[PDB]
């Protein structure tokens, strides 16, 4: 009756086709997020290899400059298109005020050009949601999350994907000033966040870490290896 | 049976159905008519007064579409009055490019052709609007040509438009008005419209009437006063 | 409305009841209720081949052409596997009301939209309801059997000359056979299609309109 | 298993064979048998007191056996032949089309609903001949009923009536029935020839290859 | 269905109803005209049917001229037929500015009809209900007959009818081109009313037809007088 | 269903079924025939007219592109004059731009992106008309189709219209690829005598032929002269 | 009720089912398969179009170059193969205007899945029905397979095949094809083997199939198309293994 | 099909003499029966104003309060009356059915689309088969008349204590005569209905898609 | 939580009702289509005149103006139901298990994609519906007895009347033609059931078809 159109307010005032992108958002594969005191980490699950397939043409992970990343959970063409348009809009800002972009101003691109999808009928909601993690020019980590609708919310932590529900309940949980103190905890907790919905735990999780003045690293399988061995063996 | 619902549409019987909806607008209207003699053409409207507040001379529904035509409408207003400033639109462009006063065949042409492209195009409706066209030049002579809502246009000796056009045209038909004159035409034109008129359905009207000719120096102009007290004394004795 | 704890209490009582009965049915008694007609249809009895060993004597006195009738018994393999049979149909009737009523208590608040999940749960609530009409009509046509052989044997026992009466009582049992074989195969199959369904979209009628939104709003 | 199919396949094949084979030949043939029954002067009597049957029940101021009207009896033994014959008929017609209905495919729908329309035809063809059927068996019933009614009651006078008319009743349906049943091969053959290139093959045989 | 009441959807047979449709529009208006072409002639016949006293005959006409020496017949809507008129008229001048001759008859005939075609393939506008004959004089082939329809079909023609009584007339006229010995310009003339007034049953008078002829003598385009379409009559009713 | 009224929706099965019925549009198109010897090309339609009084003359079915190219359609009339202006537009531009005859693979490829333009946009329909397109070029011959989807093929010979099965069917039997086009035309002819109902004559069919020399109608006199045999 | 229409309507669960109905398309098409091996890369893909009276006049039916290190085998409907070909070859030669080197195989795959992305998103234009694969040899990552769907997701593949019987194609590859042991030859063979596998022919005709190989010789790729001879011999000797594997036992 | 040669001349001649005889129908008979229900209206045995006039004598003894039952009669003002509307509504059927089957035959092939006309068609075949059950009830009604006046009379005779049984005779033979008015008011009108839909609606019936 | 025998049980009732599904479908379906064709063949169903099955009834007609002994049933018609009866209850038991069959391989409710539950509701639309006619034959098959049966002890109590002793003999003829029609739509409906699942069978078995390239 009501859900047909975007532009269609119902009875009751919800616009659900924007709810229906939202959903779609939680047939994606999981990703996390967790700030520590001087690194963000952002976690993604992996589907699978299929064993005849290249696992460097799918990375949900990505680098939107220097200073920001992003990950997703959603359509995947959709969200290639988005870290594109945020990439040659980061661009675009250091070329007009010759500063690099702060991570609520990408977050809050991002988030405008989903809304401008929302607003008007022809053009359909992207599909996803995305965690934006970076440093800004005083260090301080920021996370934030978009999703389909346009709104934009700073976290701590936070996940999005399939079984974000429960992985939050998780990190609800185990979250801490004293997990963020290390670098290694703050991986850990993520590895172990992702661990608590994924069939296997190191093929399965793909990891990454931007710290405070470098670059993006996507951890070595190895690395993951050994720090998923880490958690297995304290328990 | 969805072919009515758009005038794109063709029924399967080939009748575009909302053009003859729309026809059925006019007959909603009170009536009105025109009469062409051999100095010129007199038209009358039956003005109802729908309340006494509506002040008089208002709601007119004689036009001056230019100095040497004039329209009367039937259909909806807002329609006619659209048309009214299309028709003016016309003219001035006529006058700007060619240099002189428009012939009222090809104004009637013109303005039944912008009509005629609303019956085609789904996203817009017909016109809602018949009306009438007057006019007098010594050299074409008197003229009066009426458009329906579909863009048909043709030259009627008398002619009558809105909800009594059958039984005014029979009025009419009973005229003899290629010797008549003028002066006469108006007492004839405001007896037909007192006939025509329901008092019982009607309450009252107010009889709106203009005329174009040699009288006037071939300028459509609305009726002396005088004039109309007379036609109008003239037709409330002959009714009887 | 204002509620009383032990209002509230009485009231999650019955629905935690429900909850756990719904679960318990489907996932332990559905199975074992499946494998046990399925043994019973493969029982001999239910598979008898020659339908003359299912008729009974009906000592009515053939009228010689020109005294009174003795107790006339009924057939006793047809009552032996009506006694099997009735438990298995009223039971069925039984836990396809419980099936009802867990879903109806799990249809949510009425809403305009994400209505799937309400469409879903009135889908299997559409089917449910249909294999109930069908028990209904096993548990009708149980006593019409009883009822129809009863005036049967008393018209023939009234009208002697008339053999058709006899013969219609034959048949009456033979009838009632096969209606009972193809009953417990009905209720088997009706068994596992509650499972299969009920499996089948579990998630969206323990949850229809799914996990919170980000809330937009 | 493709010997499955193919003994179907010899079935559906004896089917449209015996199908075409009924509507070139028994259809005409027997739209010609019954309309010269129909004009035959048994079956249109100009006074209903010659069908008039006699009662030989007594009236006041234990009956002899009362007998059934021959004339109704042996129309009755011709028409039911017909009834018979076009129930079977339309059955074999009916299962032909239902065996021609092609595999369910999102386009090309129309023929599909060519064949649907012919068999809702053929459904209250069969529907009004089943009709008849029972009408044929109700009538003797209810005359046996209303004679032994009479037979019960003789001072009654109009139970004598009551048989009388179902008698007349039972001969102007007859002829009806018989009118009908011409009329009914008449649609059928109409309608299938008409329509038997979408019916035989609803899809067509054209494949657009845009793959 | 559904398949109908939009131009641009195809029927499951490929058959654009729509079209066919505006096929019947014409047929509603109860008018018919017909053409004949002759050794040295073409005419064009139509009924002219005035429902009120009131009317000026002189205004009501279905014959009108695209150019000086080119004449059309337009059955159908009266609306339509008059913006088919216009729309024919600008491309004939259109043609003489870019191409410096007079537009052939067939090429009027080409461009009319695909701006039909046009019509009937873009989905908001609707096919003109309306049917055109063209009639001219070409140097090189001598006199022409055309025929526009709402699909965009423009074949040349002998002689053709259209309107209601389009069946019969071209029933006639094939039975007189199958005798064929000659046509003349005054046999033309009575072969066309013939035609129309056979198939109507009107026995027509001058004031019910309208007639308008081109001769390779005298190529313009001309609409006889009340007069001339008598003396033809007379002459019919005489032998 | 709804996916039967639009030509941007697939149906489910993935089928665009307006495109199907533009097919089926083709498909009762009058017969035609083209048949590609080795040293031509020949293309054959039937041109039967409802009554006498129509002129032959006046249109053809068969319609030159260019001096080497011709083609001929089954299905809507007014479809194929709109695609053979357009045709007979991308050969000058290629002319203009190349300054050389444009090759018959690359027109057909225009004239079939033309088509496939069509039938993208809703408020549009796609064309109910397919095309013979036949051309002589580098001293070979050639012969293609393109259907309303906007799809070519490339034929040695095929049929297309009422009873276009049956006629591929006795063309297969009857095609061999050392006919010269003097035999090809007489193939021609009797591929379309399979399926004319009717008497065919000078009048009733129109045929044309490529060769080096380039296309040409062969004229009423010259499909006389054939159709004695 | 219905949510599977315009392409812009998300539908309860959050599904784009016109995309999928698109994707329904492609299985009905000639099954195309690419294998990459350590030397080369190679497209054989099944010559759906059997008829006895057509006239094999192109470079290839299936197979597409669209430039000189890179090619691609398109399975879906023609019409739009067609324009997304050539607009893949206008990307190509942009890029190479543009920079003065070949584009990369990954961008031009990219570029391409962006305009298939973009016809989903907006109402009125449907998307594309068609899944094509990539092949071709770039400087950064040498010898590269790509496959690209509808939805306008593509993936970096070692062998995969698209069309009818895809599933079974991927199922006989992943038990044949030796991760970084395979050959050009070896690769055909197996290639050969999943086709006469797939394809209901029992005999893969020559004629029926159409095979080209990516090589780089010289320094410079080489896009050849296996000629009739070429592929008789393969099946041939896939024949005489088959019989001899078949004869032991 | 293959046609025969005889085939094909019996379904000639059926189609001939159908669409003759609905030609027949509507214009020659039609009319004269509306003419003669219209007399048969204005004759005084139909018009009767006073219906205790018809009440019949039921002459069955009163019990004496605290012996045999003779030939009890029908009453003939109702059974004149039955016998001359009985015919007009076995007629009537005739002809419905008549009309029903001409306009089948003249239904077209199924076609995508111009189907007003066969709309056109299925609607004045959907009135003509209201009228025919319409009909069909009269003849019920016609039926239930006998044997209900016999039942009510059988029961006041068994049970002549009780005079309500005799109160309902009397008032099934006043219902059963304003019934059969009824019955020959609403044949005329039926008969109109039919020429006029039919003479309304002939174009598109006898040529439903177009030419 | 299914227990494990749980989980065996239904998969082994899943399985089992796919095997005779399949055994059915390919196997008993021909055979009992050529067996009903030789039922047809056998004369005792091609009965031309139905006077020679005319039984005799031995109720004394009434003298003008004493019990009436053993009246048979027709021995012609009461084998012949012997005869069709198994059929007909064997077609609803089969049935039935096709209706089974087709419900358990309906797949789990999504929007979307319902083409192939479509196709298999409408094949369960026909199943139900020749499941109706089975039915309603049987129960022409009971009636028959108990409507003579009521016939012939009306006949007796009212010698008198012979339109009873007619009916008699009128239902004995029904009984037949029904019963030759009972064969033959039998016929008819195994084959319908065959041509419906074997055409649509691939939708049937598998509705919502192959795995997607998965967007997500």
């Amino acid at each position: 009756s009501y859900d047909r159109a975007i532009t269609v307010f119902s009875p009751d005032g919800h616009l659900f086709q924007v709810e229906y992108a939202q959903e779609a958002v939680k047939k994606g594969s999981t990703a996390v997020g967790v700030r520590g005191r001087d690194i963000v980490v952002l976690g993604v699950e992996k589907k699978s290899v299929a064993k005849l397939q290249d696992e460097r043409t799918v990375r949900k992970i990505c680098a939107l400059d220097d200073n920001v990343c992003m990950a997703f959970a959603g359509l995947t063409a959709d969200a290639r298109i988005v870290i594109n348009r945020a990439r040659v809009e980061c661009q675009s800002h250091r070329l007009t005020v010759e500063d690099p972009v702060t991570v609520e101003y990408i977050t809050r691109y991002i988030a405008s050009l989903k809304q401008r999808y929302t607003q008007s009928n022809g053009r359909r909601p992207f599909g996803i949601s995305a965690l934006i993690v970076g440093f800004d020019f005083d260090g301080t980590p920021r996370l934030y999350q978009t999703d389909p609708s346009g709104t934009y919310h700073a976290w701590k932590a936070n996940a999005i994907g399939r079984g974000a529900k429960s992985v939050r309940e998780f990190l609800e949980k185990n979250y801490t000033d004293e997990a963020i103190e290390t670098d290694d905890l703050t991986i850990k907790l993520v590895i172990k966040a992702l661990l608590e919905v994924v069939q296997s735990g190191g093929k399965n999780i793909e990891l990454a870490v931007m710290r405070r003045d470098q670059s993006l690293k996507i951890l070595n399988p190895e690395e993951i290896e050994k720090y998923v061995a880490e958690i297995e063996k304290e328990k | 049976t969805g072919y009515d619902l758009s005038a794109s549409t063709f029924s399967p019987d080939g009748r575009v159905f909302q053009v003859e909806y729309a026809m059925k607008a006019v007959e909603n209207s009170s009536t009105a008519i025109g009469i062409r003699c051999k100095d010129g053409v007199v038209f009358g409207v039956e003005k109802l007064v729908l309340s006494k507040l509506y002040e008089e001379g208002s709601n007119k529904r004689l036009f001056n579409v230019d100095r040497h035509v004039g329209m009367a409408v039937a259909g909806l207003l807002a329609d006619a009055r659209s048309l009214a400033d299309i028709a003016r639109e016309e003219a001035s462009n006529f006058r700007s490019n060619f240099g002189y006063n428009i012939p009222l065949k090809h104004l009637a042409d013109r303005v039944a052709m912008y009509v005629h492209a609303y019956t085609l195009y789904s996203a817009v409706r017909p016109f809602g609007c018949s009306f009438m066209l007057g006019s007098y030049s010594v050299n074409d002579g008197a003229q009066l040509y009426m458009i329906d809502p579909s863009g048909v246009s043709y030259g009627y000796w008398g002619c009558a438009i809105g909800k009594a056009r059958q039984a005014a045209k029979t009025e009419i038909e009973k005229l003899q008005m290629k010797e008549m004159t003028c002066r006469d035409i108006v007492k004839e034109v405001a007896k037909i419209i007192y006939i025509v008129h329901d008092e019982v359905k009607d309450k009252a009207f107010e009889l709106e009437l203009s005329w174009v000719g040699e009288l006037t120096n071939g300028r459509h102009e609305i009726v002396p006063k005088d004039i109309r007290e007379e036609a109008e004394k003239y037709a409330k004795e002959s009714l009887k | 409305v204002r509620l009383s704890g032990e209002a509230r209490k009485q009231v999650e009582v019955f629905r935690q009841n429900l909850f756990q009965e719904a679960e318990e049915f489907l996932y332990r008694f559905l199975p074992q209720k499946i494998i046990y007609l399925n043994q019973l249809l493969q029982e001999d009895s239910l598979n008898v081949a020659d339908l003359t060993s299912l008729r009974a004597p009906l000592d009515i006195p053939i009228p010689d052409p020109p005294h009174k009738c003795g107790f006339l018994p009924g057939n006793e393999k047809v009552l032996s596997l009506l006694a099997l049979v009735k438990p298995e149909v009223w039971t069925l009737k039984e836990k396809c009301i419980l099936v009802i009523t867990w879903i109806q208590h799990l249809i949510p608040k009425i809403e305009d939209g994400n209505d799937f999940g309400v469409a879903i749960q009135e889908k299997v609530l559409e089917r449910v309801n249909a294999v109930k009409t069908k028990v209904e009509a096993f548990q009708t046509t149980i006593s019409k059997y009883f009822s129809e052989r009863g005036d049967a044997v008393a018209k023939a026992s009234k009208e002697t000359h008339v053999m058709d009466y006899r013969a219609l009582v034959h048949e009456r049992d033979e009838a009632a056979y096969g209606e009972l074989r193809a009953m417990v195969l009905d209720l088997r199959a009706f068994y596992a299609e509650l499972y299969h369904i009920i499996s089948s979209n579990l998630e969206k009628i323990v949850n229809p309109k799914g996990e919170e939104k980000p809330s937009m709003y | 298993q493709p010997e499955a199919q193919a003994k179907v396949d010899v079935f559906r094949e004896d089917l449209c064979t015996k199908t075409e084979n009924l509507l070139g030949s028994y259809f005409p043939k027997k739209i010609s048998e019954l309309d010269a029954f129909l004009k035959e002067p048994a079956l249109n009597e100009a006074n209903l007191s010659n069908l008039k049957a006699p009662l030989d029940i007594p009236v006041p101021d234990p009956c002899g056996p009362v007998n059934c009207n021959e004339k109704i009896v042996v129309l009755l033994q011709r028409l039911k032949p017909e009834i018979k014959d076009v129930i079977e008929q339309l059955n074999l017609v009916t299962t032909w089309l239902q065996l021609q209905i092609p595999r369910i495919e999102d386009g090309n729908n129309f023929g599909v609903a060519v064949q649907e329309k012919v068999f809702e035809l053929m459904t209250s063809l069969h529907t009004k001949l089943e009709g008849f059927h029972t009408q044929i068996s109700k009538y003797f019933s209810e005359r046996g009923d209303a004679v032994t009614k009479a037979a019960k009651q003789p001072h009654v006078g109009d139970y004598r009536q009551l048989v009388h008319e179902l008698d007349e009743a039972e001969y102007r349906d007859i002829r009806l029935m018989v009118m009908e049943i011409r009329n009914a091969y008449a649609v059928l053959y109409d309608i299938i020839l008409k329509n038997f290139e979408k019916l035989k093959k609803p899809r067509g045989e054209t494949k657009g290859m845009i793959y | 269905a559904g398949f109908d009441r939009h131009i641009t959807i195809f029927s499951p047979e490929g058959r654009l109803y729509q079209v066919e449709y505006a096929f019947k529009a014409i047929n509603q208006g109860g008018l018919t005209s017909v053409a004949v072409r002759g050794k040295d002639c073409a005419v064009i016949v139509t009924q002219k049917k005035v429902p009120d006293k009131l009317l000026d005959s002189s205004t009501v006409t279905h014959l009108f001229k695209i150019t000086e020496n080119i004449g059309c017949v337009m059955t159908g809507m009266t609306a339509d037929s008059r913006s088919q008129v216009q729309r024919a008229r600008y491309e004939a001048a259109n043609w003489k500015y870019k191409y410096g001759y007079e537009i052939p008859v067939d090429m009027l005939c080409k461009r009319i009809a695909d701006i039909s075609q046009v019509y009937t393939q873009n989905a908001e506008m609707r096919p003109l209900g309306c049917c055109m004959i063209l009639i001219g004089i070409d140097e090189e082939q001598g006199p022409q007959v055309y025929k526009c329809d709402p699909a965009g079909y423009y074949c040349g023609f002998k002689a053709t009818a259209a309107g209601v009584k389009q069946t019969e007339s071209t029933s006639f006229l094939e039975k007189k081109v199958k005798k064929k010995f000659d046509w003349t310009f005054e046999q033309t003339v009575e072969t066309a009313i013939t035609c129309l007034s056979t198939v109507l049953s009107i026995d027509f008078k001058p004031s019910e037809i309208e007639v308008g002829v081109v001769t390779v003598e005298n190529p313009k385009f001309r609409i006889l007088t009340e007069a001339e379409i008598d003396a033809h009559l007379v002459a019919l009713a005489e032998r | 269903r709804g996916y039967s009224f639009s030509l941007t929706t697939f149906s489910p099965s993935g089928k665009l079924v307006q495109i199907e019925y533009a097919l089926a549009a083709v498909a009762g198109g009058a017969p035609s025939v083209g048949i590609k010897a080795a040293n031509g090309v020949v293309l054959a339609t039937e041109k039967k007219q409802k009554s006498i009084l129509y002129d032959e003359r006046s249109v053809h079915k068969v319609e030159p592109i260019t001096k080497h190219i011709g083609l001929v359609y089954s299905g809507m009339g007014p479809d194929y004059r709109v695609l053979v202006h357009r045709a007979r537009k991308l050969a000058q531009q290629y002319y203009l731009v190349y300054q050389e005859p444009i090759p018959t693979a690359q027109l057909v490829q225009r004239v079939a992106s033309v088509m496939q333009e069509y039938t993208q946009s809703g408020g549009v329909r796609p064309f109910g008309v397919s095309l013979l397109i036949c051309g002589w070029n580098e001293g070979r011959p050639y012969l293609f189709q393109s259907d309303p989807s906007g799809a070519y093929f490339a034929w040695k010979a095929t049929a297309m219209g009422k009873n276009y099965v049956n006629g591929k069917t006795f063309l297969e039997k009857r095609y061999n690829e050392d006919l010269e086009l003097e035999d090809a035309i007489h193939t021609a002819i009797l591929t379309l005598k399979e399926s004319f109902e009717g008497q065919m004559t000078e009048d009733n069919i129109e045929v044309g032929i490529c060769n080096e020399a380039g296309f040409r109608r062969l004229t009423p006199t010259e499909v006389k002269d054939y159709l004695a045999a | 009720r219905r949510y599977d229409s315009r392409t812009t309507i998300f539908s309860p669960e959050g599904r784009l089912y016109q995309v999928e109905y698109a994707m329904e398309a492609i299985g009905h098409a000639g099954t195309c398969l690419g294998i990459l091996a350590n030397d080369g890369v190679l497209l054989a893909a099944e010559r759906r179009n059997i008829h006895k009276l057509l006239d094999e006049v192109f470079f290839s039916e299936k197979i597409y170059k669209l430039n000189e290190d890179m090619a691609c085998s398109v399975a879906g409907i023609t019409s739009d193969a067609n324009v997304l070909t050539n607009e893949l070859r206008l990307i190509a030669q942009r890029y190479l205007l543009q920079y003065q080197e070949p584009i990369p195989c990954e961008q031009l795959v990219t570029a391409l899945c962006d305009i298939k992305q973009a016809y989903t998103q907006f109402g009125g234009k449907r998307p594309f029905g068609v899944s094509l694969l990539y092949i071709g040899w770039d400087k950064h990552y040498g010898f590269q397979l790509y496959q690209s769907d509808p939805s306008g997701n593509y993936g970096g593949w070692k062998a995969t095949c698209i069309g009818n019987n895809s599933a079974a194609a991927v199922s006989m590859l992943k038990q044949d094809y030796k991760e970084g042991e395979m050959t050009l030859k070896s690769a055909l063979a197996l290639a050969i083997k999943v086709l006469n596998k797939t394809m209901d022919v029992s005999k893969l005709s020559a004629e029926k199939v159409e095979i080209a190989t990516l090589t780089r010789e010289n320094g410079k790729t080489v896009i050849r198309v296996l000629k009739q001879k070429e592929v008789e011999q393969l099946i041939k000797k896939h024949e005489e293994e088959e019989a001899k594997a078949e004869r032991e036992k």
